[PDB]
RNA sequence: CCAUAGGUUAAUGAGGCGAACCGGGGGAACUGAAACAUCUAAGUACCCCGAGGAAAAGAAAUCAACCGAGAUUCCCCCAG
RNA sequence: UUUUGUAUAAUGGGUCAGCGACUUAUAUUCUGUAGCAAGGUUAACCGAAUAGGGGAGCCGAAGGGAAACCGAGUCUUAACU
RNA sequence: GUUUAUUAAAAACACAGCACUGUGCAAACACGAAAGUGGACGUAUACGGUGUGACGCCUGCCCGGUGCCGGGAGGUUAAU
RNA sequence: UGAACUCGCUGUGAAGAUGCAGUGUACCCGCGGCAAGACGGAAAGACCCCGUGAACCUUUACUAUAGCUUGACACUGAACA
RNA sequence: CUUUAAUGUUUGAUGUUCUAACGUUGACCCGUAAUCCGGGUUGCGGACAGUGUCUGGUGGGUAGUUUGACUGGGGCGGUCUCCUCCUAAAGAGUAACGGAGGAGCACGAAGGUUGGCUAAUCCUGGUCGGACAUCAGGAGGUUAGUGCAAUGGCAUAAGCCAGCUUGACUGCGAGCGUGACGGCGCGAGCAGGUGCGAAAGCAGGUCAUAGUGAUCCGGUGGUUCUGAAUGGAAGGGCCAUC
């Protein structure tokens, strides 16, 4: 049978030209009042996935 | 606890709104600060309002 | 036993220094006071965390009326 | 269902006219596909009318030095 | 009371067995979830009923997208 | 064999002969290799001979953006040296 | 008298007697999707449940807690 | 029942030695006896701990649920207060 | 509008009665050699009881499960995140059920910024006024103070008063530090728009390091995004925030 990607990670990361993938920063959702907004700016455009946990990502969606 | 969590609503322009924190006890009259409204690109007299 | 916690290490030091090479914005030293001070051509931040303005070589000094140590770059 | 179509591969249908339907049956796109877009891919040599098609400021250029009008 | 229930014989048929496949009526749990209860295993194993050489479906109150197709079933993609 | 460590008085085996454990299918990625190369390749299917058709499709030659959308750029932002 | 067939025969279980308690008979209760059986072809001096355990002398106080029984105003309260 | 040409001692050693070191002692081989040792044989310790193992049992643990119980609607009609 | 009288007109919980549904494990008759069942006359009940679907309660009667880890064996006790000091061997880091303490906030001024100030403890003298309130002097030299523990810091003061104010600002961010990562921190300069100062300038919270939790799922406001035929809409997304 074909393999099946992992759904949740589908959501979450997004293929870039090279072969990286691009993910939302967490703590960005709620409690958001106490956080200086420099977090907050510094949290807010999209970011690239570490060498480290890499495999992880590329192993739970094979597809794209 | 205690020091509740307040909206600073802008008046002069959309519903753009900062939030801090305030004691509602020690402090019972409401702020009425003026900060940069981003929208108007101006700074607004931001007056207290709930959540 | 009645204690036995400890808090997180902070990492704090002279990151950069006498004679080294740094780039503008690179941070000479993290700590808590102004053990060291800011020179020419260095800041000091909200953390009192030493950091170069400019390009140029660390150089460290000894100098003042109470004798303290200060961090200056020089081009 | 939206498609971008390069523009080497537009010089593959009919002489030089490049509807959409015409465009599907040289196999270019898929056929369930109703906008569709010419990005400057590069080389182009015949004179090719694009009409309907979406067509881009850098092919823009293009098609019309090789020769070809669009819309 | 009228008829009905019932009782008699005759005509025709049914009954039981059998490998899988088939359509229905019921229908688990271990397991996976690194525990577990939604979820999974799975309408699976099993039980029952009724067929036939096949059985089911099936001639649109179906899709589609302002273009069009034209019952059903099966195979390959669409597409993990 | 298992262990920091076993002549160990830790495990297992009386001996012999036979059998006894990294497979298979499908997807996916990488390496070698071969073909052809901005192309490569066909599936079910027909055909009867592993040929030949069949390019439906798939992957690649374009990316950025949540998306509309724009496109060698694009997102960000009122705009970005 | 009974009991751990096969390491325990006992002070354990049962026992007559005792009390509480349910049950008005299509009884309570029990087995059973149900039909239906048993209870019982019995009917409160009967039947089931529970505790106690011949017999003798006795069986004191507490109803805040938990259960049960009764009460029905007020508060709260589902489907509809 | 790994294979043995299967002694004592004091040491040493995966920390209690027939097997190692140093020593001492001992011709080869049965038969009857005794059971101190071969951590003798017997049952992959029952104690203990572990496993996001099992089962049963308990309860004012969580979640359900048969039973019991309350209403509404249905089977379910008719007058009078 | 209040307050209430007579008549019409709106339904529904009552409380008797009534009989034809329904019940009969009452009597008799028949099918019939039959305590079964059915049917028929009846008598009693009687729209209740009972059953179906909803529903609230009750429910170890039964079922499926959960019931942490560290640990100088396990249990009992204690602890689990965060900050400070030592242990820590003069970079960083560094364990133990090692040694000592803290935090889970506070603050619209206790932030910004311009202008000024300078502290403890004494010794004297002085109305009550004492061992200690306030005043005056001296001697002291930070022995204090810093919203909260500790360490490092603070006189150019970051300590203490004062005047104007909202930089506790939106978009960014060269470059660094620290992380296995999720993350966390520092940051000149730039664009916009502000306070303060005559300006030089300063200001993106507070002397610094604690004051805190991921995702998912929803809630709230916004929006040049999507909008399953087409217009909308719901639901999404993106912003801000709970
Ligand atoms: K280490
Ligand atoms: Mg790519
Ligand atoms: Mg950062
Ligand atoms: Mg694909
Ligand atoms: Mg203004
Ligand atoms: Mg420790
Ligand atoms: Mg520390
Ligand atoms: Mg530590
Ligand atoms: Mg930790
Ligand atoms: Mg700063
Ligand atoms: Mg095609
Ligand atoms: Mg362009
Ligand atoms: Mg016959
Ligand atoms: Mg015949
Ligand atoms: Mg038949
Ligand atoms: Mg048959
Ligand atoms: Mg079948
Ligand atoms: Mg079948
Ligand atoms: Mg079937
Ligand atoms: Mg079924
Ligand atoms: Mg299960
Ligand atoms: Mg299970
Ligand atoms: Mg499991
Ligand atoms: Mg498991
Ligand atoms: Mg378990
Ligand atoms: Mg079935
Ligand atoms: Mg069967
Ligand atoms: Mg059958
Ligand atoms: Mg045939
Ligand atoms: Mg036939
Ligand atoms: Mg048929
Ligand atoms: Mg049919
Ligand atoms: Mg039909
Ligand atoms: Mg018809
Ligand atoms: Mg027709
Ligand atoms: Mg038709
Ligand atoms: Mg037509
Ligand atoms: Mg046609
Ligand atoms: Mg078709
Ligand atoms: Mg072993
Ligand atoms: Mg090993
Ligand atoms: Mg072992
Ligand atoms: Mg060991
Ligand atoms: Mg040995
Ligand atoms: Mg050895
Ligand atoms: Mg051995
Ligand atoms: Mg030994
Ligand atoms: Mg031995
Ligand atoms: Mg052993
Ligand atoms: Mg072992
Ligand atoms: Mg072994
Ligand atoms: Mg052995
Ligand atoms: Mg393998
Ligand atoms: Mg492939
Ligand atoms: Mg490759
Ligand atoms: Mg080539
Ligand atoms: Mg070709
Ligand atoms: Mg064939
Ligand atoms: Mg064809
Ligand atoms: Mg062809
Ligand atoms: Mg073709
Ligand atoms: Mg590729
Ligand atoms: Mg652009
Ligand atoms: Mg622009
Ligand atoms: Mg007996
Ligand atoms: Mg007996
Ligand atoms: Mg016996
Ligand atoms: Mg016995
Ligand atoms: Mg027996
Ligand atoms: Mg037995
Ligand atoms: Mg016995
Ligand atoms: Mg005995
Ligand atoms: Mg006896
Ligand atoms: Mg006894
Ligand atoms: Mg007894
Ligand atoms: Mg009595
Ligand atoms: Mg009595
Ligand atoms: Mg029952
Ligand atoms: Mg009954
Ligand atoms: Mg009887
Ligand atoms: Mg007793
Ligand atoms: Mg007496
Ligand atoms: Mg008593
Ligand atoms: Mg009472
Ligand atoms: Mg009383
Ligand atoms: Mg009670
Ligand atoms: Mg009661
Ligand atoms: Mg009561
Ligand atoms: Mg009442
Ligand atoms: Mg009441
Ligand atoms: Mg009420
Ligand atoms: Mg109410
Ligand atoms: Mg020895
Ligand atoms: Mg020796
Ligand atoms: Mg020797
Ligand atoms: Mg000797
Ligand atoms: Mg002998
Ligand atoms: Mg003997
Ligand atoms: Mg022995
Ligand atoms: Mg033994
Ligand atoms: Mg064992
Ligand atoms: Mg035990
Ligand atoms: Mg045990
Ligand atoms: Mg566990
Ligand atoms: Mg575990
Ligand atoms: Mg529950
Ligand atoms: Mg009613
Ligand atoms: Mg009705
Ligand atoms: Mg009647
Ligand atoms: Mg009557
Ligand atoms: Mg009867
Ligand atoms: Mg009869
Ligand atoms: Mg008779
Ligand atoms: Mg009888
Ligand atoms: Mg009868
Ligand atoms: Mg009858
Ligand atoms: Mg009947
Ligand atoms: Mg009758
Ligand atoms: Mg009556
Ligand atoms: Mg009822
Ligand atoms: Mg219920
Ligand atoms: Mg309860
Ligand atoms: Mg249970
Ligand atoms: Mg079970
Ligand atoms: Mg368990
Ligand atoms: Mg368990
Ligand atoms: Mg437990
Ligand atoms: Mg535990
Ligand atoms: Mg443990
Ligand atoms: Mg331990
Ligand atoms: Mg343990
Ligand atoms: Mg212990
Ligand atoms: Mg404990
Ligand atoms: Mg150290
Ligand atoms: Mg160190
Ligand atoms: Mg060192
Ligand atoms: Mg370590
Ligand atoms: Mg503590
Ligand atoms: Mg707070
Ligand atoms: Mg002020
Ligand atoms: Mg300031
Ligand atoms: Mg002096
Ligand atoms: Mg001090
Ligand atoms: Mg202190
Ligand atoms: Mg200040
Ligand atoms: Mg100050
Ligand atoms: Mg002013
Ligand atoms: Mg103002
Ligand atoms: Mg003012
Ligand atoms: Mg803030
Ligand atoms: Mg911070
Ligand atoms: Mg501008
Ligand atoms: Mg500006
Ligand atoms: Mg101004
Ligand atoms: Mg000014
Ligand atoms: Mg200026
Ligand atoms: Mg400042
Ligand atoms: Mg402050
Ligand atoms: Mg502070
Ligand atoms: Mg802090
Ligand atoms: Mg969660
Ligand atoms: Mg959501
Ligand atoms: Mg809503
Ligand atoms: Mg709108
Ligand atoms: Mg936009
Ligand atoms: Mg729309
Ligand atoms: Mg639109
Ligand atoms: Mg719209
Ligand atoms: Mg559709
Ligand atoms: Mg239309
Ligand atoms: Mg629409
Ligand atoms: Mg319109
Ligand atoms: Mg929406
Ligand atoms: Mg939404
Ligand atoms: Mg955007």
């Amino acid at each position: 049978p074909k393999i099946k990607t992992v759904r949740g990670a589908a959501k979450r990361f997004k293929k870039t030209g090279k072969g990286g993938f691009k993910h939302k920063h967490a703590n960005l959702r709620h409690i958001l009042t106490k956080k200086a907004t420099k977090r907050k700016r510094h949290l807010r455009p999209k970011a690239m996935v570490s060498k480290g946990d890499l495999g992880l990502v590329i192993a739970c969606l094979p597809y794209a | 606890g205690i020091r509740e969590k307040i909206k600073l609503v802008s008046s002069a322009g959309t519903g753009h709104f900062y939030t801090t924190t305030k004691n509602k006890r020690t402090k019972p009259e409401k702020l009425e600060l003026k900060k940069f409204d981003p929208v108007v690109r101006q700074h607004v007299i931001y007056k207290e309002a709930k959540i | 036993t009645r204690n036995g916690r400890d808090s997180e290490a902070k990492r704090l030091g002279v990151k950069r220094f006498g004679g080294e090479s740094v780039l503008a914005g690179s941070i000479i030293v993290r700590q808590r006071g102004t053990k060291f001070h800011a020179g020419a051509n260095v800041g000091c931040g909200r953390d009192h965390t030493l950091f170069a303005k400019a390009d140029g070589k660390v150089k460290f000094e000894v100098k003042g009326p109470k004798n303290r140590k200060f961090i200056s770059i020089e081009a | 269902i939206t498609a971008e179509i390069r523009l080497s591969d537009l010089a593959k249908v009919e002489g030089g006219v490049v509807d959409l339907n015409t465009l599907k049956a040289a196999n270019i796109i898929g056929i369930q596909i109703e906008f569709a877009k010419v990005i400057l891919a590069g080389e182009v040599t015949t004179p090719v009318t694009v009409r309907g098609l979406r067509v881009t400021k850098g092919a823009r250029a293009a098609i019309e030095a090789a020769g070809g009008k669009i819309e």
